[PDB]
């Protein structure tokens, strides 16, 4: 009815809280940023998703793009509070829309040790295993014998 | 509570009926991970269907040849024999005829319309055809299996003996084609993140992907069956039989929680027994030495917090000592 | 206690007065959670005054950190010690040994 | 020294034990090595940063 | 749920006055109290500005024209 | 046939231990032993019916990061032993049982004062040790049974049910498996081949049984399995 009682009803954290927040942090991006900024991309756009605990879950690939490593960096968040500026965020400042460094054409999505590592053991291939030599009809396929 | 949750699918993308995606949540925080799991090996492996098995050609004899009157090599027509997606009714296996040549390229609906069988989709092409003078022709044998059947364990039946029927291709037997399952963050209303699963699955066309996951579904249960709680709830019935009494009474004194000297001087009366002490009054306590407030007010309140009263009227004392 | 020693835990946990030591070797009198009676042996008992040794195991107490300090028992009733050994281990201590 | 103290018991010379996926429920190839180390936690906990 | 506006980016001119033309649109749609044009998905104003746009059934000019055509029947209204 | 198979069974029930206990199912025709293993595998590390203690309630000490004069062991430790322990009740499901001793000597679980239905898996399993002589302990132990696992601090609903401070609260980790370990090997059969027979190990607390604690998961994994069975464009 009043702000006095939308604060009471948000101090008490009952049920019917969450769904709300949901439905405001749906679309309403915020802003990611780290502690030094020494380019532009140390400040980026995020959809953001509840999660558990107290720590800001990051996205792997993306923290190339802060130089941030995980051994206890701290980064700050802030929200547009304007549609204006929630337009922009979207826009320009979100992730997708940044993929090339400001310095060189090359992207800035580039895969990090894990992804890669992955990745070559996948293809990296040897003389004699099992299902050597045999064929296979198409990717799906080749899948579920692997499965 | 020993109670936990169901799902309740809110997606299931039906997308160019044979490659369906469908959703379950809410679930437990680790029932998606196995029950993923248990599907996808269940459908990749323990899914009984029908697939081509053997081939039978004219006087190719060796996959290191070729037959003249096709475009590809005798590889391109044994991948493409093991993309076809046929049903047999109860008959347990089946050879079926391509006693056909001509001009166009051959397709599945070329095959002879045997009633006990079905083709899923006649226009799938076979080979493509050399346009001129193209004579060949061959035979598929379909049989049902229990998934997927590598060419090693038919190099033993290739050696057992060698008739023209000895052949070397491999069988799909699974329906599926394709499997995937993985898990995301659910929120309930409370909780805040459980197991979301999404399964996509892709088949031959023989059957829906949502009857694959049923029949799946249902050969788990029947596999479960053996112990399954041996009933809905294991025990429908429920009876009482109890004493009159309660154990309380054949236990010792030194249960009540009372002071050393207390006990002591209870001990000392030979009541070693509760249910020696509950059949009678506090007239003949007091009459006992070094029996004063703080004794008998323990005493008393203690039968107090038990229910009981000091001096009751029973005759089963001692069942059984 | 951490397995993969260097021999200097020993040192580095006896040297440092935050676990307590045993200022004169004797038989245990009496222990508890926080204070621990040691009986001092006519040996090394002082000629005049004679008695025993008293010492109070420092609890649960706020450190420079806002950390929790605390010194538990680690010795049993009339377990012989020797002048110098360890009577309770502190914070980060086990059996006279620096376990972080 | 090492290794004639894993040999002493019953565990692999090589220092590497198969592993079994919790999910999946299948073996890991290249046996990864396993042992037990000391860890320490810092005083840079979560509750005072947030 | 928008994840790309680079075919917005390829329709309008440059970013700016498309984030301009978003913005008057969304002061329209929400504040303004108008009704869209877009089937939504449960979802904010902004996404569906944005879908809007992306379309085509909205503009710098659209939009002028419509303001002033709707002062004009406006003041239609009013005589 | 190739369709229509068997069913496994269970056919030894052998406890090797009176908490290490090993059980075998057979048969299994191709690929479900794998599958069953680390499906009931993940059933009973995830959730199983436990017994634990919930809370506590002491007189002589207030807060549990205090002293009592007469112990050796600080309320920490004694909260984590009793933690430790495990209890096995059969008619009710919450129950408060009362710990009570005194004289010198380790204080075990057997000295409380136990009931009909509750009883105790070992009572060898050390609690405190009164060192002093005059020192009399008396406490009050909560144990409910519930499902899974939960912490101590949000497990709170109100703030009047914590207002007496001898209530001591301790994190209910209730599992009576501890691990459980699983193998697949050849099964016996009058005339056939590949047939799986699979070995399940448990090192349990001792407190559920082996044949019941599988029935529990078999019964768990069933009825989410039934949860869709039969599923379709449903609400
Ligand atoms: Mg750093």
């Amino acid at each position: 009815t009043t702000i006095k009682a939308a604060k009471k009803m948000v101090e008490r954290e009952e049920a019917v809280v969450w769904d709300i927040l949901d439905e405001v942090i749906r679309e309403h991006p915020v802003l990611l940023n780290r502690a030094p900024t020494l380019h532009r991309l140390g400040i980026q756009a995020f959809e953001p998703v509840l999660i558990e605990g107290k720590a800001i879950q990051l996205h792997p690939l993306v923290c190339a793009a802060y130089n941030a490593d995980f051994d206890g960096d701290q980064m700050a968040v802030h929200v547009p509070l304007t549609l204006e500026a929630q337009l922009e965020a979207r826009a320009l400042m979100m992730s997708t829309n940044n993929i090339l460094s400001p310095a060189n054409g090359e992207p800035i999505i580039v895969p990090s040790q894990d992804v890669v590592l992955g990745l070559y053991y996948m293809t990296r291939d040897c003389v004699n295993a099992k299902g050597e030599g045999m064929v296979l009809t198409g990717p799906k396929e080749a899948e579920r014998l692997y499965r | 509570v020993t109670e936990f949750l169901k799902p309740r699918l809110v997606d299931i993308e039906q997308v160019s009926s044979t490659h369906a995606k469908v959703t379950l949540e809410p679930l437990e925080r680790g029932f998606g991970h196995t029950l993923g799991n248990a599907l996808r090996r269940i459908l990749l492996s323990s899914m009984p269907g029908c697939a081509v098995t053997e081939v039978e050609i004219d006087g190719v004899l060796h996959e290191y040849s070729t037959k003249e009157g096709v475009q590809e090599d005798i590889l391109e027509i044994l991948l493409n024999l093991k993309g076809l997606a046929v049903r047999v009714q109860g008959k347990d296996e089946v050879i079926l005829t391509l006693n056909k040549s001509g001009i166009g390229p051959v397709t599945a609906a070329d095959i002879t319309h045997d009633g006990d069988v079905e083709i899923v989709k006649p226009q799938h092409v076979i080979c493509h055809l050399t346009d001129e003078n193209a004579s060949i022709s061959m035979r598929i044998k379909v049989q049902r299996g229990r998934g997927y059947v590598p060419a090693s364990t038919r190099i033993h039946s290739e050696e057992d003996e060698r008739p023209i029927g000895r052949l070397l291709v491999d069988a799909c037997y699974s329906p599926v084609e394709r499997i995937a399952y993985n898990v995301e963050a659910a929120r309930v209303e409370q909780r805040t993140d459980l197991d979301k699963l999404v399964i996509e699955m892709e088949t031959n066309g023989t059957i829906d992907p949502e009857e694959a996951i049923r029949r799946a579904a249902t050969i788990l249960a029947e596999q479960l069956e053996a112990f399954v709680d041996l009933r809905d709830v294991r025990q429908p019935e429920v009876k009482e039989e109890k004493p009159e009494f309660d154990p309380i009474l054949l236990r010792p004194v030194d249960d009540l929680e009372l002071t050393v000297r207390s006990a002591n001087c209870l001990k000392a009366e030979a009541i070693h027994y509760i249910g020696d002490l509950v059949q009678r009054t506090e007239v003949e306590l007091l009459k006992t030495p070094n029996l004063g407030k703080k004794s008998l007010t323990e005493i008393k309140d203690v039968l107090a917090s038990r229910g009981l009263s000091l001096g009751m009227r029973l005759e089963n004392w001692p069942p059984a000592s | 206690k951490p397995l993969v020693g260097t021999g200097m835990e020993r040192a580095v946990a006896v040297d440092s007065g935050v676990t307590a030591v045993a200022k004169r070797g004797g038989v245990v009198q009496y222990v508890d959670a926080s204070r621990i009676v040691i009986k001092v042996n006519e040996d090394e008992m002082y000629p005049g005054e004679a008695g025993i040794d008293i010492y109070n195991l420092t609890k649960y107490t706020r450190s420079n950190q806002n950390t929790c300090i605390n010194q538990m028992p680690c010795v049993s009733l009339g377990e012989p010690v020797e002048r110098g050994d360890v009577l309770a281990d502190g914070p980060s201590t086990d059996l006279g040994e620096l376990a972080l | 020294e090492i290794k004639e103290l894993l040999k002493l018991g019953d565990l692999p010379t090589s220092g590497q034990i198969r592993l079994y996926d919790g999910r999946t429920g299948e073996q890991f190839e290249r046996p990864v090595t396993v042992g037990y180390m000391y860890m320490l936690k810092l005083n840079h906990l979560v509750d005072d940063k947030m | 749920a928008r994840v790309t506006v680079q075919d917005a980016v390829e329709k309008i001119g440059n970013r700016f006055d498309l984030v301009l033309v978003a913005a008057r649109r969304a002061r329209q749609m929400q504040v303004g109290g108008k009704d869209p044009l877009v089937p939504e998905e449960n979802d904010k104003t902004t996404v569906i500005a944005l879908r809007e746009i992306e379309e085509g059934l909205i503009n710098n000019q659209i939009l002028d024209v419509r303001e002033r055509q709707e002062q004009q029947e406006q003041e239609a209204a009013e005589l």
